[PDB]
RNA sequence: AAGUCUGGGCUAAGUGGUAAAGGAUGUGGCGCCGCGAAGACAGCCAGGAGGUUGGCUUAGAAGCAGCCAUCCUUUAAAGAG
């Protein structure tokens, strides 16, 4: 997981979600994966 | 609204220039049958005389709008209008019945067909060239 | 190859297998020997035999200068 | 190519308040007569963005007059980047100095090269008559090459139409591109 | 573009009993009790179940997709049934039922014994499949979820308990 | 598109085709290329397989006169 | 980078950023702009970071407007001295800008390579801004 | 000490009750366009093509090392991708 204050799509592929209060983003490529903190 | 008021315009004119016109479900077809009944159908069939393949919705349209016997055959369903009324055709239809009843599982099919000016029926226009 | 800056030449089978030449500077060979065979699951091998000289790109030849 | 818009007469109204109902204050005039106006914000600026200070505008008044304008000027807010007041030239009988659009027909050969031509000016005054008031003026860039450039006098203009700068004007121009080339020293 | 007003097929003979809150789901294989909003209104036609919005706000429109698609799951689980699958890749890894208990054998100097819970069986046809069966949905879900988590997929080889359908990505090992 | 090849000047193209042209043909020369292969395409007319030489025409950058 | 080539004088007071532009405040070259949204001094580095980072996405092509100039010197003190002995001495320039200002355009170049380019160059300032097109409203002015 | 006062609206963070660049399908109100029963958006069922291994390159670059070029054709449709 990247965690960082700017969490952004990376590829067409990843997905912002919203869950319990934070901003991650997901995606079926691993590294993509992030959440905001 | 949109380029489909210049497709009511080339499906109307070709299609009021016959009475003939069956109706087929050019499907299936790969890459080696799109080039299939479309060439082959236009040596039993001239100009380009094939199919159209036009959207359902606006063919309905068509024999509606310019009045020619509203063929209400089952036009749900991919379908595509084979032409045998831009050709020469009436029991050439069996060189699409051909290609169609052999190559892979049912080929290209029919389900529809103006007759001359009037309504070819169910397998009717599907043996009115077997 | 590639990672060590190293200009292919060639692909051809051999015994089948499949044979590749290519230019490569001597710098970047030591324990090629080791590496290939890493690449290769221990099944791949080379010859190596001296061409030529030609120009260190800048960014590099400098290093050795002190 | 001729616009129409709804024009309300105001007096003592604040322009401020004027300005919150959505309305923008204004005024009329030409030599003979002066009229303080407001005019819907929204309908206006749809009007606005083809008409410009070239294509004529026609103002129906709340009482039936129905006189045909040229915008004048336009000022700005400077913070907001939004239109706060506007001047209407009622146009009449008269030659008339204004502002006609430049259509740059044609792709410059310096383009072609990485170049980038700069319309310098994008339309150009004139005096001409409000019945014989053009809508483009087209001008050949294609023959021009990195740095070449035209001015004014390079115009052709249809009859009845005079140029109303120094034909010395510049307008338009080819100048070489941003390289990452030029980096290199910068 | 709206689940919840999609009209529930209820098969024959499994019956839909409405009451404050919840929804009895009772069928062939079992009986489902289904929480539901009591904002949300379930309602029994015939051979049909129905759900209504009270409003059109958010989250009366987020109840309302869940709430029929709740009921749906229970009214296919007490007829049909629900399934997962687990498929078992790895050359020593290998199944078997011991009683009703599940053992595993994943590579582990000691082999997994999974035991079912209430509603939930196991079966083991091939060595290398394993069925786990139940009429709840989500407790299906689950101890499917559990089982293949003893040894999820390796990222480098076709090893461990896999989803049946699920596809194996695998990175080079140097 | 083998055939544009001796009946052009070039064995190898133009290096950088579209702005510098080292050899041409006129508007039936496209037709004889249109002669040979023609079960080649999918198409049985003769000015259909001009185009589609009068299309390949800036590939290599040998262009047409006409 | 950016500096006046002389000077009429060297050290110049302070002064206020109060209200907005006097001028600069519409699109008079470019195709599209950014504009300041707050009040600030942008140091040379700061234009000169803004500027390169426009060339550097547009590679070979467009052209690039800088509205703003740094003719204000800017003053600091000897580091640690105390208070007193003087105004300290310039060590670099920078631009007054208040809000509505247009710092930079771009012409000749896609609605999207201009956006991009224009968006970055933003990030390299230390104020808000918003990017603009040109329209009817600038070329009345 | 004096209203758990009245009416309209928003906020679900205990924000209120300590901060910026910047990031975000949080929520609500606007606005201007676009597609849409001549059937849009979502999912899903077809096809998704030949000249052409596009010129030449590397020993292979054959729509996507990679440069420049980048049309037409059989088409409902299909970018020298
Ligand atoms: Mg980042
Ligand atoms: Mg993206
Ligand atoms: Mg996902
Ligand atoms: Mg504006
Ligand atoms: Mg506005
Ligand atoms: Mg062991
Ligand atoms: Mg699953
Ligand atoms: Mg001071
Ligand atoms: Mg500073
Ligand atoms: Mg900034
Ligand atoms: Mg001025
Ligand atoms: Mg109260
Ligand atoms: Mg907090
Ligand atoms: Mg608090
Ligand atoms: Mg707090
Ligand atoms: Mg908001
Ligand atoms: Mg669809
Ligand atoms: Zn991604």
């Amino acid at each position: 997981m990247k965690v960082r204050a700017s969490v952004k799509r990376i590829c067409d592929k990843c997905k912002v979600i919203r869950r319990h209060g934070r901003v991650y983003v997901i995606c079926e490529n691993p590294k993509h994966k992030q959440r905001q903190g | 609204k949109r380029n489909v008021e210049l497709l009511a315009t080339l499906k109307e004119n070709l299609e009021r220039a016959q009475g003939s016109f069956f109706l087929v479900n050019y499907q299936g077809l790969p890459a080696k049958e799109t080039h299939a009944l479309r060439q082959a159908l236009k040596q039993n069939g001239a100009r380009l005389f094939v199919a159209k393949n036009t959207l359902i919705r606006l063919a309905l349209k068509e024999l509606g709008l310019p009045e020619l016997d509203g063929l209400q055959g089952p036009s749900a369903v991919v379908f595509y209008e084979d032409p045998v009324a831009a050709a020469k055709t009436l029991v050439q239809f069996a060189k699409s019945n051909p290609k169609g009843i052999p190559q892979v599982k049912s080929g290209l099919l029919q389900g529809q067909i103006l007759t001359a000016k009037d309504v070819e029926a169910l397998a009717e226009l599907p043996t009115m060239d077997e | 190859l590639n990672a060590r800056r190293g200009q292919i030449l060639g692909m051809e089978p051999r015994g089948n297998a499949q044979v590749i030449r290519a230019f490569v500077p001597l710098a970047e060979m030591f324990g090629y020997a080791t590496d290939l065979r890493s690449k290769t699951q221990g099944r791949g091998s080379f010859v190596m035999f001296f061409d030529h000289y030609q120009e260190v790109p800048k960014q590099v030849q400098e290093k050795l200068i002190k | 190519m001729e616009y129409r818009l709804k024009a309300y007469y105001r007096e003592g109204e604040k322009p401020s308040a004027l300005r919150r109902a959505g309305k923008l204050p204004g005024v009329m005039y030409n030599r003979h007569l002066n009229r303080k106006v407001y005019v819907d914000l929204v309908e206006f600026d749809k009007v606005f963005r083809q008409a410009s200070i070239h294509h004529v505008i026609v103002l129906e008044l709340p009482d039936g007059q129905s006189l045909p304008t040229l915008v004048r000027q336009v000022n700005l807010d400077k913070r907001r980047r939004r239109p706060e007041h506007v001047d209407f030239f009622v146009l009449s009988d008269e030659p008339v100095e204004m502002y006609v659009p430049l259509r740059f027909v044609g792709t410059p050969a310096g383009v072609r090269a990485g170049g980038v031509l700069q319309e310098i000016h994008r339309d150009i005054l004139v005096k001409v008559s409000p019945r014989n008031i053009p809508e483009f003026i087209e001008v050949d860039v294609s023959g021009l090459e990195i740095g070449d450039s035209l001015h004014a006098s390079d115009l052709k203009l249809p009859p009845g139409v005079e140029l109303a700068v120094s034909p010395e004007e510049t307008i338009a121009a080819v100048v070489p591109p941003e390289d990452v080339e030029k980096l290199a020293e910068e | 573009s709206r689940i919840g007003r999609l009209p529930i097929p209820v098969p024959k003979g499994v019956s839909v009993e409405v009451a404050p809150g919840r929804v009895k789901v009772k069928g062939p294989k079992g009986e489902l009790e289904v929480p539901v909003s009591p904002e949300m209104r379930v309602v029994v036609e015939e051979g049909v179940v129905r759900v209504e919005r009270p409003s059109d706000e958010r989250r009366h429109k987020s109840l309302h997709g869940l709430t029929r698609t709740l009921i749906a799951n229970a009214v296919k689980g007490v007829s049909e049934g629900y399934s997962k699958e687990l498929l078992i890749k790895g050359i020593g890894y290998r199944a078997r039922l011991v009683g009703r208990a599940l053992e595993l054998t994943v590579g582990f100097s000691h082999p997994v014994v999974v035991e079912p819970p209430e509603g939930i069986t196991f079966e083991v046809p091939e060595p290398t499949r394993v069925r786990v069966s139940g009429i709840d949905k989500q407790k299906v879900g689950q101890v499917a979820a559990n089982i293949r988590a003893i040894r999820k997929p390796s990222a480098y080889h076709e090893k461990g308990i896999y989803y049946a359908g699920e596809p194996v990505r695998l990175k080079p090992g140097k | 598109s083998y055939l544009i090849r001796k009946a052009a000047g070039l064995e190898k193209g133009a290096h950088k085709p579209g702005r510098e042209k080292v050899g041409r043909i006129t508007w039936e020369q496209v037709l004889e290329i249109a002669k040979q292969k023609m079960p080649d395409l999918n198409t049985t007319d003769l000015e259909a397989a001009a185009r589609m030489i009068a299309g390949s025409a800036r590939s290599m950058g040998v262009e047409v006169v006409g | 980078m950016l500096m006046p080539r002389r000077m009429k004088y060297r050290k110049q007071q302070r002064g206020r950023l109060k209200g907005a532009t006097k001028g600069g405040d519409y699109v008079a070259f470019g195709d599209y702009g950014l504009v300041a949204l707050e009040p600030a001094w942008i140091t040379a580095q700061q234009i000169e970071a803004a500027r390169v980072a426009m060339v550097r996405h547009f590679r070979r092509g467009g052209k690039i407007f800088i509205r703003i100039f740094p003719d204000k010197p800017y003053t600091k003190k000897p580091l640690e001295v105390r208070m007193g002995k003087g105004k300290g001495n310039v060590e670099g320039y920078v631009a007054v800008v208040k809000p509505g200002r247009v710092m930079f355009e771009v012409a000749g170049v896609t609605e999207e390579q201009a956006m991009e380019a224009l968006r970055i160059a933003g990030h390299k300032l230390p104020i808000k801004t918003k990017i603009v097109r040109r329209d009817a409203y600038d070329e009345a002015q």
